[PDB]
């Protein structure tokens, strides 16, 4: 039990889940801004 | 008597969803469909 506890508690300190959540949220904001920009460019191209 | 956070929590299973929130619109579609089916069964229960 002590061996397994040490092994898993050490591995659970390498990762920090809140940073990864922050990066997921930033990636979502990037995605929706990207589709807004793509719509802008496609609209301008069709207008011209 | 709940608030908005409680409402979204209870009727759409936020915690029971796949770990790492899927910002896909398909995920929202499935969540709302499940909520609809649950409400539909509750409606027949109240009818009886």
């Amino acid at each position: 039990l002590r061996a397994d506890s040490i092994a898993k508690n050490l591995e659970a300190q390498k990762s920090d889940v809140l940073v990864r959540q922050l990066f997921l949220e930033r990636a979502t904001a990037q995605r929706d801004t990207l589709r807004v920009v793509e719509a802008i460019f496609s609209t301008s191209a069709r207008y011209v | 008597n709940g608030t908005v956070e409680e409402i979204v929590e209870a009727y759409l299973q936020v915690q029971a969803s796949a770990d790492g929130f899927d910002p896909s619109e398909q995920a929202a579609y499935e969540a709302f469909e499940a909520a609809r089916v649950r409400a539909s069964q509750e409606l027949a229960a109240s009818a009886e």
